[PDB]
Parts: C-alpha cells; sequence; structure tokens
DNA sequence: CAGCGGCTCTAGTCTGTCCAGC
DNA sequence: TCAGACTAGAGCCGCTG
RNA sequence: GCUG
C-alpha cells in the first residue's frame, strides 16, 4: 500500500494493449460495445467504465510485491 | 536490404532507439527491433550452454 | 495404483475466460497426461484432485493465462507385490501375452517358472495342463526419443495352485 | 559522438515503486529522484510544481 | 575470465529480444479469473 | 586436393611398437596383490554405502535385506624408534 | 510436468473406481467435440479402465468397508502393501490368502489366516 | 541543446580577457571528466576587500 | 555496419515506408495523411473475432485493388497465407472462422508512427491516426512541425506501422501527440502555433478590427468541420 | 656504500570522429 | 586529422639499509 | 559525388 495510489502512464499503456490483445482473440466484452469493430478503441472503453479483469503486479526493487486491482487505481 | 531500387525498407538507428527508451516503450521496441525483422529460433541445451 | 504429485505450467487460451480456472486446467491436464506413461513414474490415466493452483499469469507474448498447477493425479504403477487378474489377449510361442481387461495390452509375461508342462506351440496353447492371474515382477520402460513398448513388464506365474482354474 | 556516449552510459537507469533510482546491478544513484521526486515535463513554474499566485486567481 | 553476463540490461534485451525492465516491463499482470485455491481434497 | 580424400586414417599404425609385457616373471607376486588388496579395499569397513539407493526405494517390506581362535598372550612394549619431530 | 512427489500408495481399488465412476458420468456432462480434433486418448483409458476394477465385484462395494475393514487388519500387523493387496484382490477362498498371500511365511500360524479368512469374507 | 550550441564568441567571463571554452567544447570536457582541461580557472574571493592595495599583495 | 551497431543496435524494418512530407492545416493535430498507394501495401493483421467478422468479409469481399481491402489471408492454425488476388474473395469471406488472420489495408483511426530522420529528442517520434487521402505526399498540421524540426522544402519523413495490438496502445498512450504536447527537458509546449497562425490572430485580436453580423458568421462558421459540426 | 622503488617522464600506441537515403 | 589517457620502458636521487 |  506504500506505492502510489494513481495508476502511472506506462501501467495504462500495458493493460490496455493486453486487453486488446485479448479482445482480438475473442476474449468476452463486458461494456456492451456499441459499433465497435477495433479491440484498442474497446479496450479503451472498458477501462473508462473500469470494468477490466486484470490484476497490476508491482515488484519493489529488493523482491517484495503488491497487487493493485485495475479498478483501485485512479485513473487520471 | 539496402534501400528503394533493392525494395529495401527503412532503418531504426541508434537514435531513434534512444527516443523510444526515453518513453518507456518497451514492448515497441521488442516488436521494431526484433519480431519485424529477425526474430528466429535456436536449440540450446541446457547443460553445455 | 498410486497417487504421484505432479507440477506442470497450464497454459489456458485466452477463448476460454468464462470457464473457472480449476475446472478448465482439468480439462488441459486431462488432454496432457493420458495414456501417456512417464518415465520412471507409470501410467498416468487421468486427474484426482488440483491440490494447489497458484496465481494466473499473463505473459508478454501469447496473452493467454499460465498457471502454474500442482496437483495430484492417479498413474498406473505395480509395486513388484501385486497379484493381479488380466486375460490372455494374445500367445506366442517365447511366452504368453496377458492383457489387463481393456486397460493396457502391453504386459508381456516371460514364461519359465509354472510346473513343468511348459510350451506354446504356435497353434494357441496356452499352457500343457497339469480371467487369468498375473504376478507382475520388474519395472522395465524405455525413453523413446534418440535421433533428429515403453512400460513392458515381466509377469510371472508361480506355484499359486489356482484352486478354482487348474 | 557525445549523444551516443551520454545514452550507453545512461540508458538503464529507471525510477523504482520505492521512489528510488538505481542502475540495473541493483545500486543505488540517488535516494529520491532529483530530490523532489518530481517530473520536469509536470512544472508548470521554473522548476517548481505550481505556481501559486496563478493557482488561486483561477 | 570466463565471465557469464546477466541479460538483464537494457542493451543486451534489445540484441537477445526480451522485453526491458524498465517501462511498461518493471511489473507482472495477473488474470483475476474465478478461481479457488487449496480446493477440496478428495479423501483417501 | 592431394589430401582432400577423407578422415587423414581411422588410426595411424607406428611401424615399431611395445617392447612386451615387461618384467614378466616376478610381477606375478605383485600382481596377485593388485587383484587381492582390490578384493579386500572395496569389501572394507573404510567405504562408503548408497544410502541414497534406500531414500529412493519406498516399496521397503519385511523379509528382504532392506528390511534387515587368536591365540595369543599379553604384553606391553610401547618404542620410540621412530621420529620425535611434527 | 515434473513429478515433484514419485509415490504416495493409498488408493485402494474402491477408492479409484469410484473416482472413475464420478469423473466417466461426469464428463459426459460437459463432452466435447471442439477437444475430439484435440485429444481422445483420455476417454479410453477411463472406459477400458473401468471394466477391469469392475471384474472385481466392487460393485456393491462400499466407502465404509474401506474403513471397516482397515479396523480389523491394523490388529494383524500385516504391512500397507499386504492389506492393499488384501483389499484390491479380495481374496475369495482360503488358498489364496493360504498361499497367494503375501509374506505366507512365518505369520500364517493357522489362527489368524482362518480368522482372516472371516474378516475378508465381511 | 548541443547542437543548438552554434559555438558563439561574445564571451570572456566578464572580464575584457581570460577567454573560456564554451558550448560543445565545455560540455564536452566536463562529461569526459578528463584531469586537464584548456583555460582551467581558479576564483578567489578575498577577505579584505575594501581597496585594490590589498589585492596587489595577496 | 558490423553486427553490434549494423545488425543489433539499429537494423532495417518492414512495414515502413517514406515520401515527401507537405502541410495540411485541416487536418488534427493527432492526424496524419497517408495516400492510398501506401495503405494499400502498409498491411495490419486483424485478428477475426465477433466484433469484427461482418466488418472484415466486407474488406475480403473488396480484396486488393480497392482501398478498403485485405491483401492475405490466414486460418486458424496454419501459417502459409493465402493471396487474395486470385480464388473467389466472396466463397473466402464466407469461409471466414473466428481466429483467423485478415491482412487489411490500413485505414482511418490505425495508430501509426511517424518519424523525421535525425532524432536528437523523444518527440522526434510520435504516433499519429492516419486518414487516407488521395495525393502522394504525407501531410499534417504545421502546429506539429517544431517538434520534428520540419521545414516543407522537400523534406522526407519516415512511417512505421505496428504489427501487434500491444504495440497499438504503447504507440497510442505513450508515444501520441496529445500526451506530448510539452518537451520533457524544461517543460515548455512544443505544438503551439506558427506562422500565418501568429500573425493572422495577431492582426485578429488588434483593438482596430470591428465585424458585422455577416463576417462575424462567416469566420466563425470555418470552425464547424469535424467532431463540431454538431454543437451549437 | 649500495640497492629498491617510486617517481617521473618520454613517447608509443591504438582509438574514436551523426543520422540516413539514393 | 586530432587528440588522448592508457601501457610499458628509460632514468633519478636519495634515503634505507 | 550528392541529396536529405
Ligand atoms: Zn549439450
Amino acid at each position: 500500500r506504500i506505492t502510489t495510489p494513481y495508476m502511472t502512464k506506462y501501467e495504462r499503456a500495458r493493460v490496455l494493449g493486453t486487453r486488446a490483445l485479448q479482445i482480438a482473440m475473442c476474449a468476452p466484452v463486458m461494456v456492451e460495445l456499441e459499433g465497435e469493430t477495433d479491440p484498442l478503441l474497446i479496450a479503451m472503453k472498458e477501462l473508462k467504465a473500469r470494468k477490466i479483469p486484470i490484476i497490476i503486479r508491482r515488484y519493489l526493487p529488493d523482491g517484495s510485491y503488491e497487487d493493485w486491482g485495475v479498478d483501485e487505481l485512479i485513473i487520471t | 536490404t539496402e534501400g528503394r531500387s533493392r525494395d529495401g525498407g527503412l532503418r531504426l538507428g541508434e537514435m531513434e532507439r534512444d527516443c523510444l527508451i526515453g518513453y518507456g516503450a518497451s514492448m515497441l521496441l521488442l516488436e521494431r527491433l526484433m519480431i519485424s525483422s529477425d526474430a528466429f529460433e535456436v536449440d540450446v541445451c541446457g547443460q553445455c550452454g | 495404483f498410486v497417487l504421484v504429485e505432479m507440477v506442470d505450467t497450464v497454459r489456458i487460451p485466452p477463448w476460454q475466460f468464462e470457464r473457472k480456472l480449476n475446472d478448465s486446467i482439468a480439462e488441459e491436464l486431462n488432454k496432457k497426461l493420458a495414456n501417456k506413461v512417464v518415465y520412471n513414474v507409470g501410467l498416468c490415466i487421468c486427474l484426482f484432485d488440483i491440490t494447489k493452483l497458484e496465481d494466473a499469469y499473463v505473459f508478454p507474448g501469447d496473452g493467454a493465462s499460465h498457471t502454474k498447477v500442482h496437483f495430484r493425479c492417479v498413474v498406473f504403477h505395480p509395486f513388484l507385490d501385486e497379484i493381479l487378474i488380466g486375460k490372455i489377449k494374445g500367445c506366442s510361442p517365447e511366452g504368453v501375452h496377458v492383457s489387463l481387461g481393456f486397460f493396457d495390452d502391453i504386459l508381456i509375461p516371460p514364461e519359465s517358472l509354472q510346473q513343468p508342462a511348459k510350451f506354446d506351440e504356435a497353434e494357441q496353447v496356452w499352457v500343457w495342463e497339469y480371467g487369468e492371474e498375473i504376478r507382475f515382477r520388474v519395472v522395465d520402460e524405455s525413453f523413446v526419443d534418440t535421433s533428429p513398448y515403453t512400460l513392458v513388464g515381466s509377469i510371472s506365474e508361480p506355484g499359486l495352485g489356482l484352486l478354482s482354474w487348474w | 559522438y557525445m549523444q551516443r556516449r551520454l545514452v550507453k552510459s545512461l540508458e538503464d537507469l529507471c525510477s523504482q515503486y520505492d521512489l528510488t533510482v538505481r542502475s540495473s546491478t541493483g545500486d543505488i544513484i540517488q535516494f529520491i529522484y532529483g530530490g523532489d521526486g518530481l517530473d520536469p515535463a509536470a512544472m508548470e513554474g521554473k522548476d517548481e510544481p505550481l505556481e501559486f499566485k496563478r493557482v488561486l486567481d483561477n | 575470465f570466463g565471465q557469464k553476463d546477466s541479460v538483464c540490461g537494457v542493451s543486451e534485451c534489445i540484441i537477445m529480444g526480451i522485453p526491458m525492465n524498465i517501462g511498461t516491463g518493471l511489473f507482472k499482470l495477473l488474470h483475476k479469473a474465478d478461481r479457488d485455491p487449496n480446493p477440496p481434497k478428495r479423501p483417501l | 586436393f592431394s589430401k582432400g580424400e577423407k578422415l587423414p586414417d581411422v588410426v595411424l599404425k607406428p611401424p615399431p611398437l611395445f617392447p612386451d609385457t615387461d618384467y614378466k616373471p616376478v610381477p606375478l607376486k605383485t600382481g596377485e596383490g593388485e587383484e587381492y588388496m582390490l578384493a579386500l579395499k572395496q569389501e572394507l569397513r573404510e567405504t562408503m554405502k548408497r544410502m541414497p539407493y534406500f531414500i529412493e526405494t519406498p516399496e521397503e517390506r519385511q523379509d528382504i535385506e532392506r528390511y534387515s581362535d587368536w591365540r595369543r598372550l599379553p604384553r606391553e612394549m610401547m618404542p620410540r624408534n621412530k621420529c620425535k619431530k611434527a | 510436468m515434473e513429478v515433484k512427489d514419485a509415490n504416495s500408495a493409498l488408493l485402494s481399488n474402491y477408492e479409484v473406481f469410484q473416482l472413475l465412476t464420478d469423473l466417466k458420468e461426469q464428463r459426459k456432462e460437459s463432452g466435447k467435440n471442439k477437444h475430439s480434433s484435440g485429444q481422445q486418448n483420455l476417454n479410453t483409458i477411463t472406459y477400458e479402465t473401468l471394466k477391469y476394477i469392475s471384474k472385481t465385484p466392487c460393485r456393491h462395494q462400499s466407502p465404509e468397508i474401506v474403513r471397516e475393514f482397515l479396523t480389523a487388519l491394523k490388529s494383524h500387523k500385516l504391512t500397507k502393501a499386504e492389506k492393499l493387496q488384501l483389499l484390491n484382490h479380495r481374496p475369495v477362498t482360503a488358498v489364496e490368502i493360504q498361499l497367494m498371500v503375501e509374506e505366507s511365511e512365518e505369520r500364517l500360524t493357522e489362527e489368524q489366516i482362518e480368522a482372516l479368512l472371516h474378516t475378508v469374507t465381511s | 541543446p548541443g547542437t543548438q550550441m552554434t559555438l558563439k564568441t561574445f564571451h570572456f567571463a566578464g572580464v575584457a580577457s581570460m577567454n573560456i571554452t564554451l558550448g560543445v567544447p565545455r560540455i564536452k570536457e566536463i562529461i569526459n571528466a578528463s584531469k586537464a582541461i584548456s583555460t582551467p580557472i581558479i576564483t578567489a574571493q578575498l577577505d579584505k576587500d575594501d581597496d585594490a592595495d590589498y589585492a596587489r599583495l595577496v | 555496419q558490423g553486427r553490434f551497431r549494423g545488425n543489433l543496435s539499429g537494423k532495417r524494418v518492414d512495414f515502413s515506408g517514406r515520401t515527401v512530407i507537405s502541410p495540411d492545416p485541416n487536418l488534427r493535430i493527432d492526424e496524419v495523411a497517408v495516400p492510398v498507394h501506401v495503405a494499400k501495401i502498409l498491411t495490419f493483421p486483424e485478428k477475426v473475432n465477433k466484433a469484427n467478422i461482418n466488418f472484415l468479409r466486407k474488406l475480403v469481399q473488396n480484396g486488393p485493388e480497392v482501398h478498403p481491402g485485405a491483401n492475405f489471408i490466414q486460418q486458424r492454425h496454419t501459417q502459409m497465407k493465402r493471396f487474395l488476388k486470385y480464388g473467389n474473395r466472396e466463397k473466402m469471406a464466407q469461409e471466414l472462422k473466428y481466429g483467423d488472420i485478415v491482412e487489411r489495408h490500413l485505414i482511418d483511426g490505425d495508430v501509426v508512427l511517424f518519424n523525421r530522420q535525425p532524432s536528437l529528442h523523444k518527440l522526434s517520434i510520435m504516433a499519429h491516426l492516419a486518414r487516407v487521402k488521395p495525393h502522394r505526399t504525407f501531410r499534417f498540421n504545421e502546429c506539429v512541425c517544431t517538434p520534428y524540426n520540419a521545414d516543407f522544402d522537400g523534406d522526407e519523413m519516415n512511417l512505421h506501422l505496428p504489427q501487434t495490438e500491444e504495440a497499438k496502445a504503447e504507440a497510442l498512450v505513450l508515444m501520441g501527440t496529445k500526451a506530448n504536447l510539452v518537451t520533457p527537458r524544461n517543460g515548455e509546449p512544443l505544438i503551439a502555433a506558427i506562422q500565418d497562425f501568429l500573425t493572422g490572430a495577431y492582426l485578429l485580436t488588434l483593438k482596430d478590427t470591428f465585424f458585422d453580423r455577416a463576417k462575424a458568421c462567416q469566420i466563425i462558421a470555418s470552425i464547424l468541420v469535424g467532431k463540431d459540426e454538431k454543437i451549437k
């Protein structure tokens, strides 16, 4: 819980990138997409509704780790 | 290959590499400089290396 | 039969993300370790339980989910002290072939130890007389890959007497 | 030539989750980045994060 | 010297084709599957 | 091209060779002792056993090994016939 | 796929049979033709395996019997492998225990062997 | 910035004398960490700075 | 030219293009005009799934010669590629399965990398949303000339099409122009107004300017294009 | 009275000198 | 072409015994 | 050699 509450730009880019690849590979979409044919556009819509099934594991330099849910982290 | 006559393609130099590091773009640097150039597989023996 | 604790890195492809993991790993691990003898271990059959399933990574490539899975699977491995009951699915002149019922027709008994009326003379004579019992005697498995079977057994038949059938 | 040399030397440094700057081998260069932990691209003032006179008027 | 080289560094990651630790490589993602770890065991 | 034919030779034969089993008569005495002590050094107390076999065996059971005139008189003489150093 | 623990045997025939009977009837609930182009070796082993265990009349064999027979077995001093043989072999008559049964030498006594026939019959 | 430094002149450290390297050769001198450089300059503050008669002694 | 620098540190890449650049102020600052001749060549592998099956069918039907179209089709567990110039494409569209890969042409809204050849800082390479237009040059709004140090005097610039969904996201979120309005160095804006956008704004905002209702409306109505088309 | 040793000094040598296109 | 900061040498004198 |  020591690590920053705000999601970093690097974290957002990877979460969207993995989610888009998962959606492009026929994963379930939780946003009821309306007229979207591009996986990256669908992934960004999921992040806005805070419904992405991914947990970010933040590894401290010593080797200890803390897991933050994508929904829990504040998105700027 | 090297150029327009040979339908060569374009170079990601040592300076463009330095730009992409400063963005923290680890997967794009892997896509550009491995996957879309010279991706390969080797058999490695874990005993003798 | 014996339990064998095993550890595997089981990859669930991302179109199975509806189903629960511990079921959808089990559907994969049955397709990984059924009818396959593991060298120095025995003939795996199916999945007993998944004793510990740890956290589902997702790697920079595939986009799939790779959970390292500790489990227990039941395997077939006679303990060198078992009197089994099989069926003669074949008779060769060097020795009889017994088969456990629809289990594996790969148990090949050598025959030198039963009562001194022993020969198989190629007209399918079982034994010159005085379900079929078997004593599994040695473990013997050969790793197949060699260049750019595999659990065979040797099976005995001592002076059991065999009161019901000769 | 200068740019090649500087980048080769400094490419590794990364700001860590424990608010430290470490090399790849795990040695410390700085215990907190730049003394403040703050990002040069976010400075609304002359090397300072805010300008209070402007913010209160807004 | 028989030196062994840690493939951890940025430049050798680009040479070997593995994703660099800095940036988006510093953390790992877990899938939030509906799973039950340490599930009920079959009694012997 | 003069040698570009095959591996030089499977083996190179030296026209002169070893003399014999040299010192033939007397090493019958040492030669049996070569095999005598090796029969007794292996069957000695000063050896080790493969306890990794027994930790490998989960089949332990009963009835197997895995489960299971000096005619002399007293005297005492302690000589320092030897060195008085180190 | 490294096997961490090579062995751990207490799986009596009934246990494995029962697991297989629940498994066979449970796999078909979700039986899939998508995975047919992939794997089908599992079906064959389970199917045929059920029959060999079925040979032993574990049909009508009960879960409680495992403890009930075991409670009698601990007094006899036979080893765990021996008892598994005793349950799995299910010696129908004295001759198998009298002769076929393991560790006949010394421990037979013509006393507990006779008692075992009453226990095995139970 | 090294590509923006046109190797300008009109620089004399404020003393109409004492020419200095500046621009890219000065950055190059710093980051090389060479043990000797062109025109090394020590600035000495005088304690009794009141008048020129004390400066010319020291 | 040695392996360390020539073949390892910097290497030639595919799905890349180069052309003369020329201005276009009617594009947004995050957009770049890509000519049809480059767009028909630079393909992106779109994986077939429930959201795009009916869209990719129409692209497969158009085929290689019409711009919203496709050059190759690849079956689920196969690695050879069917060149879609031959065969009957209306049959190959019907036999699309989930998990097939359609190598569609570059279309509007693709994330595309855009780069001047000498790079002194990170803003010399940025990601832009492609829009296809007929003329041969690459075109972008002149507010983005200052990061690239471009001057439209026969200048050439490079284009790279990231071939992976993960490479789109890292390009779009981290390297997008809207995320890079300020230089990392001193934190000052580099994408801003330039000549004829400063002079026109200066002369407009001088005190001597007065407009009647007809000329007020005709200057303001210029902004009513694109996403501002719906606003009052 | 003689011998290490470091200093000190020649000078010797190998090592670089932007990105890319045609 | 222009250093350039390494690597041995040749000493040197003077204490160091 | 020239363009970038
Ligand atoms: Zn090897």
